[PDB]
RNA sequence: UCUUUGCUCCACACAAUAUAGAUGGAUACGAAUAAGGCGUCCUUGUGGCGUCGCUGAACCAUAGCAGGCUAGCAACGGUGCACUUGGCGGAAAGGCCUUGGGUGCUUGCUGGCGAAUUGCAAUGUCAUUUUGCGUGGGGAUAAAUCAUUUGUAUACGACUUAG
């Protein structure tokens, strides 16, 4: 769905030989909690031994965009299975947020490799914050000093099916 | 990947006129008017300095692109045309028989006609098209000349003329005889 | 809301403008379509002719006489395209297809009439740029329509007409403007300009 | 004046029906200037009218009516369900009828 | 399975369906292209079919064994008393076709041609153009607009014209009526022409010449039912065939479960209208000549 | 005589760039682009109308002519700062799409009474127009 | 037209017949859409300048007993009905424009009289399609089929001929 940023936070449950286990932590994009706790164990299972029955969960909490209108750059790391096997990338997205670049990057991924939300891995997301690092041209064309380009051909929708003026798609 | 601005620049000499209404090109110059019609092709047209005209695409993938630059050569070769003209020289190949070009005028129509290419007694004929003008060339043997400002037509006349003149039945590795493009350039050669 | 439309089908995609029609036929509305020989329908010439080519193939064996006919003029495509889109083999369909007429060019009284488009049927609208289309026209004298030139010569003489009646319209009704901008800076205008008129 | 009208214009469509089997007991009406439920809400509860005529006259009249209300909004543009005391005879799919002002909640 | 042997289709499809002509006289379906350069002529002619004879001529082919030599050829006579024009129409283009807008009429018709609008001449008042003629004798009121209109309109014109039976040894009495098209050039031209000749007559020596090629176009020798052996030319069945040998044997396959239209089927033969192109004039003869 | 190029220019995307908002919660106010995200979406604040500063597909927007000046990535305060100095809103105001919003809304606003004054007054204005239309 | 006064067109008088469905107006350029419309100017063009669009949410019409009876003021306009002049229109033109006067209305403005009881709503009846019977005013005075006959035709019908 529209997608919502979580730490989530685990822990190996507690026993005599070994109390204050070492509580790991996860970012996870989710469209709710269940989700998040649901991938977090999933992640977890790859990387330590624990399970939900094993283990419990000490704190989520939905992280919010510090800067929710500055227009960042992200690179994102992706692991994706798909039908042969199983592949890396990097992908350079432009856009005001977290959440909105992962969306963006799963809408990019079904349409560009048919990968699917189950298929794709985030690695992590992290925001270029000097210019020349980009190295994706369909990002870096938008960098240009005073940038400006026109939307030619609009199309107007029309409330009414029929219309007594032929249509314009100036602009 | 939806480039979002592509230019390409036409520069123009001295005595040319470009005028570009919504997608018609005049060019007007000492050796003549030409006109063509780019409706489809989406492009824009922007006068810079009066001897400067860009052609921009905006949003454009590789093939809107790749037809930016096309667009440009065209224009660049009605100029080209209309100032120095375009020149094609032509030479006939025969090992026995020898190849009889001239021009005949058939309901004023001007066509060339071919004769005795491999002792044949068919009598091909060729139309010349309006805008070209035909040269038996004197200081070389065989040799014929299409002139005119438009490359298109001029180009097309010879392709005519060589394309006429196929051996059938035959191997053309040994049957070389024809008509061959052998030079292609301009009226007005390093003004 | 009117009682019979008129739609001048140039620039028109096939399907979409059909669509557009059997669905105002059945809730009602009488339309007339003109100019059919300009429809537009996407997909290249070539491409759209052997869509043509193999649906001509299609015959009943042991009659050609009974079985699907190919009519090739374009008022009738666009019948067929329509037809196709109404439940013809009931009263209501039959009913509905009799509230609608199709023309090639525009004849009588509907020249002297109001024409409207569908916007999401215009191919400038509904096509990206680039996206190439073929010519009703030209596709029906493609596959055996006869009649391309004579209705391209009556049109010649209909927009003769039609401009030197736009001529004095115009003329007309820059008078009225100049008696009205005259008769504004008025009380009764300016009370009409406080309550929107 | 030229103009005596006090109802807005209407077309029966159809009846409630999936793919294979209608419903009688309840019709679609399309209004005129209507295209989305939040201004149809202003004609729920409305009487409408198919007025038709005969070739006897029963009681007076040659012209006889059915009664019906509007019910509830159908779908996103502006179609709304209308019940009658009798059914409508399904020739008039594409038939004209009257929804009436009243009762007015203004 | 496959036919074991190749043959190819007992007869014509295009030339289907055999059946009987709408009428006798065959009509024309298609006129010679229009130069609007020549004079005012008659694109065709009617006459009547005589028989065939015998001719003698010198051939003058260059490459044959008989060049300049003496050939016997078989001819056919067909008797061309002149036509009598009597009336114009004028077709003008519509995206539906040819269209008549107006059909103008001569003032005087002859009984032989009046005879044409009634099948029960010996008990009638003859009564017809009766009023049509009285639209003459005011100067040209009725009439000369109706060709006015002919001229501004009809990118087509076509002269309507009758036989002399009369003048024929056949005893119908009923002259056959045409439309023949003018293929000369500007329209009011061809109407002056058409008015001109009005209740006049034509020759065919003004039509035709010699050396010229030529189609004929009639409706053919009727034979009434006939098999399938003499109407499409198929195989007899051997002798010993029970139930008839004169037939055709398999009619259709199993699937399509239908007999086909391409089917050889007994049926009517002859009465067919036929145009046969590409028949030499070898001579136009005058009947004011021993 | 020279080269003549019929220029068709149009309304280009670009920081400054006054946007009518066509739908969603604001639905009929201005904004100014503020940044630009990609071919489809930029960046936009309107503050003087209520326009929270947000990224908005240009499907949801309509260009305006207006155009004035500011430095991409500016925040709210120097949008607010600037707007009032080009003097946006009164240039809007001044425009033909405007008056013809505004006279939409009033025509919307209207009541019976009114919609009688209205016709009243138009048979005046008929009156005069069609005598001045006899004698020119 | 003397199958015993028939046929047709028009007028209005009444009956029947139904309605795939009026209930202010189907309000006329053409072409392009990576371009156009409109104004205006000039040296008349692929011209310059200005303006519009971002929908018809428009334009026009629209007040009066389902739209009454009257009086006046201001303008010489608007609109309807029947006539009348001259054109244009053949793609299915059967419509578009125009001239002249006559007549009626005029809500452009100011007034007077009337409405009630259909009883708190009941489509609350206003349209066009055809047909028929009547009156009164014009208009015109045939064919086909059977039977007979013909053989350019033909199983029979049909076709082609004649009387
Ligand atoms: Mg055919
Ligand atoms: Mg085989
Ligand atoms: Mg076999
Ligand atoms: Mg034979
Ligand atoms: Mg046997």
């Amino acid at each position: 769905a529209h997608f919502k940023e979580y730490q989530v936070i685990g822990r190996r449950l507690p026993t005599e030989s070994v109390p204050e286990p070492k509580l790991f932590r996860m970012r996870i994009f989710a469209s709710n909690e269940v989700i998040a706790k649901s991938r977090y164990w999933y992640f977890l299972q790859k990387l330590h031994k624990v399970k939900k029955a094993s283990g419990e969960i000490v704190s989520i909490n939905q992280i919010n965009e510090a800067h929710p209108t500055k227009v960042k750059n992200f690179g994102v790391w992706v692991r994706y299975d798909s039908r042969s096997g199983t592949h890396n990338m990097y992908k350079e997205i432009r856009d005001v947020s977290r959440v909105a670049a992962v969306e963006t990057l799963y809408q990019d991924m079904a349409a560009r490799h048919r990968a699917r939300f189950r298929s794709i891995h985030i690695l992590k997301v992290a925001e270029i914050e000097k210019t020349a690092d980009v190295k994706r041209q369909y990002v870096k064309q938008f960098l240009t000093k005073d940038l400006k380009f026109p939307l030619p051909h609009r199309v107007q929708k029309s409330t009414k099916t029929f219309s007594y003026k032929r249509p314009s798609t100036f602009y | 990947m939806k480039y979002i601005q592509t230019e390409q620049q036409i520069e123009v000499p001295e005595g040319v006129t470009v005028s570009i209404k919504s997608r018609i090109v005049k060019v007007v110059g000492p050796r003549g008017t030409l006109t063509k019609n780019l409706k489809h092709i989406d492009v824009t047209f922007t006068k810079v300095n009066n001897q400067l005209i860009k052609v921009a695409v905006h949003n454009g993938g590789r093939k809107h692109v790749a037809a930016l630059r096309t667009v440009k050569s065209l224009v660049d070769n009605m100029i080209t045309g209309v100032t120095k003209g375009y020149k094609y020289k032509m030479r006939y190949v025969y090992a026995h028989f020898p190849i009889n070009v001239n021009i005949v005028e058939k309901d004023g129509a001007k066509f060339i006609e071919v004769r005795n290419f491999l002792g044949d007694k068919k009598i091909r004929n060729v139309p010349v098209r309006d805008g070209v003008t035909i040269e038996f060339s004197t200081n070389v043997k065989d040799e014929i000349v299409l002139s005119g400002n438009s490359v298109e037509d001029v180009s097309q006349n010879a392709a005519d003329l060589q394309q006429i003149c196929r051996v059938r039945n035959k191997d053309i590795r040994k049957f070389l005889d024809g008509i061959y493009v052998s030079h292609k350039g301009f009226i007005t050669e390093d003004l | 809301v009117e009682p019979v439309v008129v739609i001048d089908g140039k620039g028109h995609l096939v399907g979409r403008l059909a669509s557009v029609v059997a669905k105002q036929l059945l809730n009602g509305q009488k339309i007339v379509v003109v100019r059919a020989e300009e429809l537009n329908i996407s997909g290249e010439f070539f491409r759209n002719k052997l869509k043509y080519h193999d649906f001509l193939r299609k015959a009943t064996a042991f009659n050609k006489t009974r079985g699907p006919f190919h009519f090739r003029a374009p008022s009738r495509i666009f019948y067929k395209a329509l037809r196709g889109m109404v439940s013809h083999k009931t009263a209501r369909g039959k009913a509905a297809l009799e509230r609608l007429k199709v023309f090639e060019g525009i004849p009588p009284p509907y020249d002297k009439k109001k024409r409207v488009v569908v916007p999401q049927a215009l191919r400038v609208l509904r096509l990206k740029p680039g996206r190439k289309y073929t010519t009703l026209g030209k596709l029906s004298t493609s596959v055996g329509w006869k009649y391309e030139d004579v209705v391209a010569k009556l049109e010649a003489k209909r927009k003769v007409s039609s401009a030197e009646y736009y001529a004095k319209k115009r003329a007309f009704t820059k008078k009225v403007a100049s008696a009205n901008a005259t008769a504004a800076e008025s009380d009764v205008a300016k009370q009409l300009a406080a309550l929107g008129y | 004046a030229e103009s005596h009208r006090l109802y807005v214009k209407g077309k029966h469509l159809s009846y409630q029906r999936s793919k294979r089997v209608n419903n009688p007991n309840v019709s679609l009406i399309k209004i005129e200037g209507v295209a989305t439920p939040q201004d149809a809400q202003f004609y729920l509860g409305k009487r409408i009218a198919y007025v038709y005529r005969a070739s006897k006259e029963v009681r007076g009249s040659k012209i006889r009516v059915m009664w019906g209300k509007v019910t509830r909004t159908h779908g996103n543009s502006g179609v709304v369900r209308a019940t009658f005391r009798n059914n409508l005879p399904a020739k008039t799919f594409g038939a004209s009828v009257r929804i009436f002002l009243y009762p007015s909640n203004i | 399975s496959h036919r074991k042997y190749e043959a190819p289709r007992h007869g014509h499809l295009g030339f289907l369906p055999r059946k009987r002509a709408a009428s006798i006289r065959a009509r024309v379906k298609a006129f010679p292209k229009d130069d609007r350069s020549k004079p005012v002529a008659l694109t065709s002619f009617l006459g009547y079919k005589a028989g065939m004879t015998t001719i003698v001529r010198d051939l003058d082919r260059p490459g044959s064994k008989f060049h300049k030599r003496e050939v016997v050829e078989a001819v056919t006579v067909v008797d061309t008393p002149p036509v009598v024009v009597v009336g114009v129409v004028g077709y003008v283009e519509t995206p539906r076709g040819l269209r008549s807008l107006t059909t103008v009429w001569a003032e005087h018709l002859s009984d032989e041609v009046k005879r044409r609008f009634y099948k029960n001449w010996y008990k009638s008042k003859k009564k017809a153009f009766t009023k049509y003629s009285a639209k003459y004798a005011q100067d040209g009121a009725g009439i000369e607009r109706e060709l006015a209109r002919i001229k501004k309109y009809a990118s087509v014109v076509r002269v309507l014209v009758h036989t002399q039976i009369r003048k024929t040894p056949l005893a119908q009495k009923k002259a056959h009526l045409a439309e023949i098209q003018l293929n000369g050039g500007s329209i009011s031209e061809k109407v002056d022409w058409a008015r001109e000749h009005f209740e006049k007559t034509v020759a065919v020596d003004s039509v035709f010449e010699q050396n010229e090629m030529i189609d004929a176009i009639a409706v053919t020798k009727g034979h009434g039912f006939e098999g399938v052996t003499h109407r499409w030319g198929t195989k007899k069945l051997p002798r010993k065939t029970h139930r008839g040998l004169r037939k055709v044997a398999c009619i259709g396959a199993w699937h399509p479960a239908h007999v086909m239209w391409s089917v050889a089927r007994a049926g009517q033969r002859g009465y067919h209208s036929r145009t046969s192109i590409n028949h030499k004039i070898y001579r136009v003869g005058k009947g004011d000549d021993e | 005589t020279d080269s003549i190029v019929k220029a068709s220019n149009w309304r280009l995307v670009e920081v400054g760039r006054v946007v009518l908002i066509k739908k969603g919660q604001s639905a009929g106010k201005l904004a100014a682009i503020v940044e630009i995200i990609d071919q489809k979406k930029v960046l936009i604040d309107g503050p003087k109308a209520g326009v929270p500063r947000q990224a908005i597909n240009l499907g949801q927007v309509v260009l305006t002519p207006l155009t004035f000046a500011l430095p991409r990535g500016a925040r709210t305060a120097t949008v607010s700062k600037k707007w009032a100095a080009a003097a946006v809103c009164e240039k809007w105001a001044a425009s033909s799409w405007a008056k013809k919003i505004a006279q939409r809304e009033r025509r919307a606003a209207l009541t019976d009474f009114e919609r009688f004054q209205v016709m009243v007054l138009r048979k005046q204005k008929r009156y005069t127009v069609k005598k001045a239309l006899a004698k020119a």
